[PDB]
């Protein structure tokens, strides 16, 4: 469906990880678990929670980044760029 | 402050 996404494995890992099911998801889901991913895992900088570290987690590799801002996204919509099938 | 109000904002 067009409005649909096909995660690429490393990413659905991360997705599954944080309670996802199936392999297809609207873009709304797959930032929802993204972000469940983020937090259950407790990866943002408790002072400025909008940076998230990363560096040895499957995210990082995915980012080629040791960290990123939530307030610059750039760099995580260039991951997802690479990591989500489309239509 | 938290990262879920940042991490809201990047979805409409
Ligand atoms: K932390």
């Amino acid at each position: 469906q067009i409005n649909q996404v096909r995660p690429k494995l490393p990413l659905l890992k991360i997705l599954h990880a944080a309670g996802a099911q199936g392999e297809m998801f609207t873009v709304k889901e797959v930032m929802h678990y993204l972000g469940q991913y983020i937090m259950v895992k407790q990866l943002y900088d408790q002072q400025e929670q909008h940076m998230v570290y990363c560096g040895g987690d499957l995210l990082g590799e995915l980012l080629g980044r040791q960290s990123f801002s939530v307030k610059d996204p750039s760099p995580l919509y260039d991951m997802l760029r690479k990591n989500l099938v489309t239509l | 402050l938290t990262f879920e109000h940042w991490w809201a904002q990047l979805t409409s």
